[PDB]
């Protein structure tokens, strides 16, 4: 082709002159077609870029703007969409603010000033709004994160007010936004809920989700309505859409439902069903079955082969609660565990030092973990994250690799460095620390010293069992002071009124000491 | 869980007690400071958000407030203590600070003649025990059971009217519940009479039944919130070994000096049980424990 | 050594010029003293520039991805509302008077900004730079850019670039110029006689005079004003050539060539950069500094210092 | 390869702490800015703690306000405060202290004045973060750190800190300018009432910011003479030097410690550096003691190592054996040729204290002569009256007379001449001045000086 | 400022006594002054009642008539504020001091709580 050529030439270089009305008609034949290269051209994309951030962008919707951003970037060139200002004295109306909210919303790029003034403008003009507008501009409000509660208290009552001239999915979409905001009076959300209580014929299977999403995010302080929308539901049980069923569970597991007649039923269904399901809703389904204590053989097999299908490319954060709900069942899964540690070895240099810490705790006492790789290189990650470890996932790292056997010495050294510009305020918070300097004994006397003087105010709660396992860890590192000694017998003396052979070898030492 | 203190004003700690009881000022605060660091070191609480100072010494009592019942929290009318309404302010705040409720329910405070006072109420299995007598009348009374009283299978929640004298103290302070299955109550009338009227109301019921020594203060957390842990004054010696054979596990928290100035262990900390928000059909990571891997 | 502060341990001084390497941006790193011999230019583009006294490379020594940072930097360098940090750090620039104009031009800006800092040690133009001068020695004395105007920017009229480098002894050195955006006839793309670098047995042409206010056409009919009739047949002989540049190609001059460039009439500005290379064996010519600031020398003393490093040595 | 922005924000954050506190490897801060130089926010969509981990991280490394990722973490932190917890302010306050742009000053304004209204809900970690953080940059808003102080005050009743936390109060503290008495003294409570958990890595930081504070008060100054008798065996050179500078600074003749730690500074001489000497050595003249013995032998070492010596260095040790009266031809004659190539790095206080130092011992190298003399017109503005008296008495004995030198140093000694002529301590060393210059030279200030004044 | 549990516990009593002298000396003229906004008078208050000083039946009615009539406005024009704290300790306030101040008051907060025209401080 000769024109196409000259064409390009004129687009590169910078003289044509573009509207972006034009500018998003190329972007939408380059997005879906691109027979000829468009997006292999990099000079015609930077051309086009700069023709768009010089061209006015005020004259198209914010779609087709989040579209031309999101084609440009693409190919490799940052694009963000230019914002928006206030609209005028005149120009102010209940559509012109919902727009600007609704702008700010879809481009991803948000602001607290433009809300305030869109918010103070608002309120003088609150009766203009049409009765199926408030319920978008709540929705509207709720995903901006704006935690001002006497506005959108407001705006319930209008929309209360005006009950009939809405659908379905509007109450649904508006309770399920009220309920993401926290200060709001519980007379309105009582008031709310009655009004969803009273529209049950006119449901939606998707309708149903916003209700039960609103009633986990409020607890069991509205347990009756639940009571009502479940006994609505005894009539589909044969039939829901997996995620629906395992709405269900999860909202059982937060309501603590004291009856288990109906909870049972529920899950005969979702047992055939969870096939169906995502990563994210197969974990908490996983959770909400072992929260409520039904995990059985017959569904935990059904639930593994579902499992196993994901189980080589585990999300790390979805792989502890699994690891932790095996953990506490009786049954034979030693396969999924295998394979969960096999996935976790390979994430090892992504975890953050939370995620490695829970997942070295939750195999304290894992036999065939005894063994695997996981118990040196896992150590070696945790040398260098221990810089930004806290108190708790210190304490249960440092629990699970000294139930693990590993003889690092230096380790343990650093760990206590760490932990002694922290302060402890329980003996679970010490005791992983005395184990891991207890795997071979020795150390400088300063640290034994700190320590010392660390457990001597602890003496006064543990029990006689626990004073025994201080007293183990104290004679074997080498302590000499007395102070820490006679606090421990003090407490000992407390329980045991006399020196008696009863006692073990080391209780008739201290007592004596 | 979590627990709020107060510290005490050093320069306007009064000179003596109402009975004319000298007082040691710096041994209260002494007593003050030990019984925090015991406090965190329970296993069970979750932390402590200290207050700051504040000049009237009866700021120190903060459980006067507010009463938790089940799954709700309460406030307490204000009748009585005009002055202390500033502080409950800034109290709130902490609790904001902290994440839990965003503001208290006001129920009682409308029931017009109503007169009522925390302390009368102890949390019991899936109950409630208030004691009627000199600080909660009869009004306030059926006002809780119009709130709290359900009677449906599976989902009833039991209320309890316990009557005692004009001369006794609040119920909580000398009739409590531990662990869980265990009542332990003071060793005199107070105490016998307590016993006996709550096994009339609920004789189908057993549980234990261990006494303490009279003018003992004693803390005890009970709920679902299991605890193995109870704080008892180092004034007694026949209460710790009772305790011990009650199968709990005592700890002796200095009081003496905080006893001459009319205030228990009790009236010091408030207890809520926050109920963290899950977003979206999510559940949240829970404190776990237990024995992990039982079948090797 | 003094003691740092713990949360200004990893810092960077004032000047750039103090770190005596290329920082870990833009292109990775130096390649191994083995590894500088894949960027050598084929003999015929160096016979190519002896005759024509210009010449381009066969492929571009920048990618987008790059070169759209370095136009960053560019753009910032030019803020008028937030002033760029290190500025008192620049030989001269066009902001000076705080209002600028249809031109924006910085000189030494390598010791103001990361990236362009990188750019100086590039190998693709550095090896081919010690080529063009002998194979010897290089170095830097200093790099200047170029943002014309929107469709109002002006132009620049015929010039020789040693006019400026009175101050060197022998007439040794060699400019490498950076297009930073496409360009053409219609937008400021570089003319250039192919035959003026060698007129006169390399003597200095007159200096040209010029209007401020006159069209474009004006200001470029003005080399009759300087040629005689021998150098007006080798005009005819050799008419002036324009050549158009994409985004990333290298343009090689000679000081003693007469070159200008055109205005900008698209609809947004254009970028270019100038580079100017020194060989060995030079000298300066009066006692003083050679730019603002920069170190004394004597009237015969080497050239050398702290702001003028070495970039590339052979062997 | 490529990961998200959440990733990139943990292993920056990694990256700066190995580069502080665990070994200065340049091939790390290579990298990190290599990753960093190529890494945009805008497109992700992240909390406001991997934003703020961005820009601390980005800041560190030596990234001005120019760069695109500053900018883009600044327009976020601008617009959207409240999503700013307690958590997060003490990053981005720190990370706004070497910039001093517009959008930077607003940001760290909107920090302070929040700050000062959650002062009653913090605890330990929040209020050490914040009060080191807010230590960092410079600002002087009273009002927030008295509502810090009450609450630290209250806090320190109930026993929660520990050294770490003792030791990065007192410094932050300390280098505010808050000279609280209260807050000191239970400061000092707590510390004392920790036995045997303040090791001597924590107890001498504490000592040198209570010297640096500047209360009055020789009570605690003899508890902390007695409390570091003990250890006096075990630090190593740079405690020893730095328990001189503290004990300098207090001011008190401890001559019984002073003795004890020059019998131990003695023993470690060959680990000393040109860092210690300077310090021990300007120590000393600040305090007004004579010691010969140890001052031979510390001159000795550092001509032993002269090339190690930086311009704080230099103006410290050359400074001090002015004073003192111990002349090393052959030190100085290095220590001049040395100063030679480092003539640009003197701040104000250097090249004057030089000068005038090189000046009264008499040696005036030419070299060095030049070297220094061609510098003052850069510095010029920023001196005070004394130090421009002391550099053109330093400059009349040099025997320069350029205009060029010359020039803006007579228009600063016009610029602050009420000053100038009002100081006692130099009222005859006008008198060289003018003598070897003249009236010829500066009509305006001859007739200043001829004036009755 | 004045300790009780001090060096100086011999005339802490005989301090406070003055102080409160003052105070009603400054109390009985409460009357004759304008109160620009609710918090003024929330402050007034809780300085009488935390240090018990009497005041005049005058000043009070005076006091609560004009909290009366300023209180008005919020509630009957539905917006602009007042926290629902406020409204609580001014109807606690009147409660201990009596009905009789302000007989209208005591129902006309009380039907403002009912109505939840006043929200909560944090919110």
């Amino acid at each position: 082709p000769s024109a196409l050529h000259l064409i390009f030439e004129r687009c590169k270089l910078n003289l044509v002159e573009f509207t972006a009305q034009d500018v998003y008609q190329i972007c939408t034949t380059a997005y879906n077609m691109d027979t000829l290269g468009m997006l292999q051209d990099p000079d015609f994309m930077r051309g086009l870029h700069d023709a768009f951030r010089r061209s006015d962008q005020t004259v198209i919707s914010p779609f087709q703007a989040n579209l031309i951003a999101d084609t440009f970037r693409k190919v490799g060139i940052n694009s963000m969409p230019k914002e928006v200002s206030v609209p005028e004295e005149d120009a102010i109306s209940p559509e012109s603010l919902i727009l600007v909210l609704r702008n700010m919303n879809i481009t991803k790029q948000r602001d607290e000033r433009k809300i305030n003034e869109v918010l103070k403008l608002m309120f003088p003009i609150l009766d203009e709004f049409s009765p199926t507008q408030l319920s978008l501009t709540v929705t509207e409000l709720a995903r901006l994160k704006s935690t001002n509660a006497d506005f959108v208290g407001k705006l319930a009552k209008r929309i209360m007010e005006y009950n009939d001239d809405l659908s379905a999915l509007d109450i649904s979409s508006a309770a399920v936004s009220l309920a993401y905001c926290p200060g709001i009076s519980h007379n309105i959300l009582y008031r709310m809920m009655q009004i969803v209580e009273e529209r049950m014929g006119e449901f939606q299977p998707e309708d149903y989700i916003n209700v039960l999403h609103a009633l986990n995010t409020l607890g069991p302080k509205f347990v009756n309505t639940f009571r009502k929308i479940v006994e609505c539901g005894l009539q589909h049980v044969e039939n829901m859409d997996a995620v629906t069923l395992t709405n269900y569970m999860v909202c059982f597991s937060t309501m603590d439902y004291k009856q288990r007649e109906h909870i049972d039923i529920y899950a005969d269904a979702l047992v055939e069903v969870a096939t169906d399901l995502s990563e994210k809703d197969l974990v908490m389904a996983f959770i909400a079955l072992q929260r409520l204590r039904l995990l059985s053989d017959t569904m935990f097999g059904t639930m593994a082969s579902c499992v196993i299908r994901y189980a080589a490319k585990m999300d790390p954060r979805n792989i502890a609660p699994i690891m932790d709900i095996c953990s506490t069942v009786p049954h034979a899964s030693d396969h999924l565990m295998k394979v969960l540690m096999d996935r976790a070895v390979e994430c090892t240099r992504i975890l953050t030092a939370n995620q490695l810490g829970d997942i070295l705790d939750i195999l304290g006492l894992y036999p065939p973990a005894r063994e695997h790789p996981l118990v040196q290189l896992f150590g070696k990650q945790a040398r260098l994250r221990l810089d930004l470890m806290g108190p708790d996932a210190l304490a249960n790292a440092t629990r699970g690799l000294a139930n693990l056997g590993y003889a690092d010495p230096e380790y343990y050294a650093q760990a206590a460095e760490t932990g002694f510009r922290y302060g402890f305020k329980d003996w679970t918070l010490l005791e992983p620390m005395l184990m891991g300097l207890s795997i071979t004994g020795q150390c400088p006397p300063t640290m034994v010293r700190v320590l010392g003087s660390h457990i001597a105010p602890m003496a006064r709660s543990m029990s006689l069992m626990e004073i025994e396992r201080a007293n183990r860890y104290l004679r074997r590192l080498g302590c000499e002071d007395d102070f820490v000694y006679k606090a421990m017998a003090s407490r000992v003396l407390q329980f045991v009124k006399e020196v008696t052979p009863e006692m073990p070898e080391d209780l008739q030492v201290l007592l004596q000491r | 869980l979590h627990a709020f203190v107060r510290s005490p004003h050093y320069r306007t700690i009064p000179s003596a007690g109402p009975n004319g009881i000298v007082v040691n000022r710096d041994m209260l605060v002494h007593q003050f400071r030990d019984f925090y660091k015991t406090l965190q070191h329970c296993s069970l609480v979750d932390k402590v958000h200290l207050m700051s100072e504040r000049p009237s010494v009866e700021a120190l009592r903060v459980a006067d407030q507010m009463v938790s019942i089940g799954a709700t929290f309460l406030e307490m009318p204000l009748t009585g203590m005009e002055h202390r309404a500033t502080e409950f302010m800034e109290s709130m705040r902490y609790v904001r600070g902290a994440g839990g409720p965003s503001t208290l329910a006001s129920y009682l405070q409308d029931t017009e003649n109503c007169r009522c006072n925390s302390g009368d109420v102890v949390c019991l299995p899936n109950g409630i025990a208030v004691g009627h007598g000199p600080r909660t009348n009869a009004v306030a009374h059926t006002t809780l059971k119009q709130l709290f009283e359900v009677k449906d299978d599976q989902f009833s929640f039991d209320v309890f009217t316990l009557e005692q004298e004009g001369d006794a103290p609040p119920l909580g302070d000398y009739f409590g519940f531990a662990g869980s299955n265990v009542l332990l109550t003071w060793k005199d009338e107070h105490g016998l009479l307590a016993v006996d009227q709550y096994q009339q109301k609920q004789p189908h019921t057993e549980m234990n039944v261990v006494y303490l020594e009279p003018g003992c203060h004693f803390l005890s957390f009970y709920g679902v919130d299991h605890t193995i842990d109870v704080l008892v004054q180092k004034g007694y010696e026949r209460s710790m070994d009772s305790i011990a054979a009650a199968g709990l596990n005592p700890i002796p928290v200095q009081w003496s000096e905080m006893d001459k100035l009319g205030i228990s262990m009790r009236a010091a900390v408030l207890p809520l049980k926050f109920f963290k928000a899950n977003v979206g059909g999510m559940l949240s990571r829970n404190k776990s424990r237990g024995a992990r891997w039982q079948t090797h | 050594k003094s003691y740092v502060l713990k949360f200004l341990r990893g810092q960077l001084p004032e000047d750039l010029k103090d770190v005596n390497g290329a920082l870990g941006c833009l292109y990775g790193t130096l390649p191994d003293v083995d590894e500088f011999g894949q960027f050598v230019i084929s003999p015929d583009v160096v016979n190519s520039f002896h005759q024509f006294g210009y010449v381009k490379m066969p492929i571009p020594v920048l990618d987008h991805q790059q070169i759209d940072k370095l136009a960053d930097e560019v753009n910032e360098l030019a803020n008028n509302v937030e002033h760029h940090p290190k500025t008192e750090r620049l030989y001269a620039t066009s902001l000076a008077d705080l209002t600028g104009g249809p031109l924006f031009f910085c000189q030494g800006q390598w010791r103001a900004a990361w990236g362009m800092h990188d750019l100086i040690y590039l190998p693709t133009i550095t090896v081919a730079a010690s080529q063009i001068l002998n194979n010897s020695l290089v170095r830097l004395w200093y790099d200047e850019v170029f943002m014309k105007a929107a469709r109002t920017g002006p132009c620049v009229p015929w010039q020789q670039n040693y006019a400026r480098w009175q101050h060197t002894k022998p007439v040794n050195h060699v400019t490498v110029m950076i297009a930073l955006d496409t360009m053409n006839k219609d937008r400021g793309a570089p003319c250039l006689v192919p035959g003026s670098h060698r007129w006169r047995e390399g003597g200095l042409l007159p200096p040209v005079s010029y209007d401020p206010t006159k069209d474009e056409a004006h200001q470029l009919n003005t080399i009759w004003e300087i040629i005689n009739e021998e150098e007006g047949e080798m005009l005819m002989d050799t008419p002036p050539v324009t050549v158009d540049l994409r985004r990333g190609e290298a343009l090689l001059i000679h000081p003693l060539t007469l070159f200008a460039t055109h205005g900008n009439r698209s609809l947004d500005a254009v970028r270019c950069c100038f580079i100017h290379y020194m060989g060995e064996k030079t000298y300066a010519v009066q006692n003083g500094p050679l730019l603002p600031h920069t170190t004394k020398f004597q009237a015969d003393a080497m050239i050398q210092g702290p702001f003028y490093p070495v970039v590339f040595d052979p062997a | 390869s490529h990961l998200s922005a959440r990733n990139i924000a943990t292993e920056a954050l990694q990256m700066k702490k190995l580069h502080q506190e665990r070994g200065g490897n340049p091939m790390l801060a290579q990298q990190a800015r290599r990753v960093l130089f190529a890494t945009s926010i805008a497109g992700q969509n992240l909390d406001a703690r991997s934003v703020a981990l961005l820009l601390n991280t980005a800041v560190y490394f030596g990234m001005e306000s120019d760069a695109k990722l500053v900018r883009e973490c600044i327009d976020y932190c601008l617009k959207n405060d409240k999503l700013i917890t307690v958590d997060v302010l003490p990053i981005v306050v720190t990370a706004c202290a070497t910039l001093k742009s517009r959008d930077a000053r607003e940001v760290i304004e909107m920090q302070a004045q929040k700050a000062a209204r959650n002062a009653k809900f913090l605890d330990a970690k929040d209020v050490t973060n914040i009060i080191s953080a807010f230590s960092k940059t410079g600002i002087n808003h009273e009002k927030l750190f008295a509502f810090l102080s009450r609450r630290v005050q209250t806090l320190a009743r109930v026993g929660e800190f520990e050294a770490a936390h003792l030791v990065i109060l007192a410094n932050a503290f300390s280098r505010l300018r808050y000279r609280d008495k209260f807050l000191f003294g239970a400061i000092a409570r707590r510390a004392m009432s920790l036995r045997e958990r303040v090791t001597v890595n924590e107890l001498v930081p504490l000592i040198v910011a209570f010297s640096k504070i500047g209360l009055k008060d020789p009570k605690l100054s003899k508890r902390f003479a007695t409390k570091a008798m003990e250890y006096v065996d075990q630090m190593n050179a740079e405690q020893v030097a730095s328990m001189f500078m503290a004990f300098a600074y207090f001011g008190i003749r401890y001559d019984q410690l002073f003795g004890v730690l020059t019998n131990r500074a003695v023993e470690l001489i060959d680990e000393f550096n040109a860092q210690y000497i300077s310090t021990t050595l300007n120590a000393f003249q600040r305090i007004g003691i004579n010691n010969p013995e140890l001052f031979d032998n510390l001159a000795e070492r550092a001509l032993a190592v002269v090339q190690d010596h930086d311009a704080r260095d230099i103006s410290k040790t050359v400074t001090a054996l002015a004073h003192f009266g111990l002349k090393d031809e052959e030190l100085f004659k290095r220590l001049a040729s040395h100063a030679a190539s480092i003539a640009d790095q003197f701040d104000a206080m250097g090249l004057v204290n030089t000068a005038h130092a090189f000046a009264r011992t008499n040696f005036l190298q030419q070299d060095m002569a030049v070297a220094l003399s061609e510098r003052s017109v850069y510095v010029c503005r920023l001196l005070d009256a004394g130090e421009t008296r002391r550099l053109l008495w330093a400059l009349a004995k040099f025997q320069v007379r350029d205009p060029k030198i010359l020039t803006p140093v007579f228009n600063r000694c016009l610029a602050l001449h009420y000053d100038f002529f009002a100081d006692p301590t130099g009222s005859e060393e006008i008198e060289e001045i003018f003598d070897f210059y003249g009236p010829n030279f500066c009509p305006p200030l001859y007739q200043l000086y001829i004036s009755r004044g | 400022q004045v300790s009780d549990g001090g060096r100086n516990a011999m005339n802490a009593e005989p301090t406070r006594q003055k102080l409160r002298a003052m105070g009603e000396q400054i109390g009985c003229r409460l009357d004759e002054v304008e109160y620009p906004a609710l918090p003024v008078i929330l402050s007034i208050l809780d300085v009488v009642v935390t240090l018990k000083i009497y005041v005049p039946k005058k000043c009070l009615q005076v006091i609560f008539s004009q909290a009366n009539d300023m209180v008005a406005i919020v509630m009957e024009q539905k917006d602009d504020p007042i926290t629902a704290e406020e409204g609580r300790q001014l109807q606690a306030l009147l409660s201990h001091y009596g009905n009789d101040l302000a007989p209208e008051l005591s129902q006309r907060m009380k039907e403002a709580f009912r109505e939840g025209v006043l929200p909560d401080e944090a919110s």
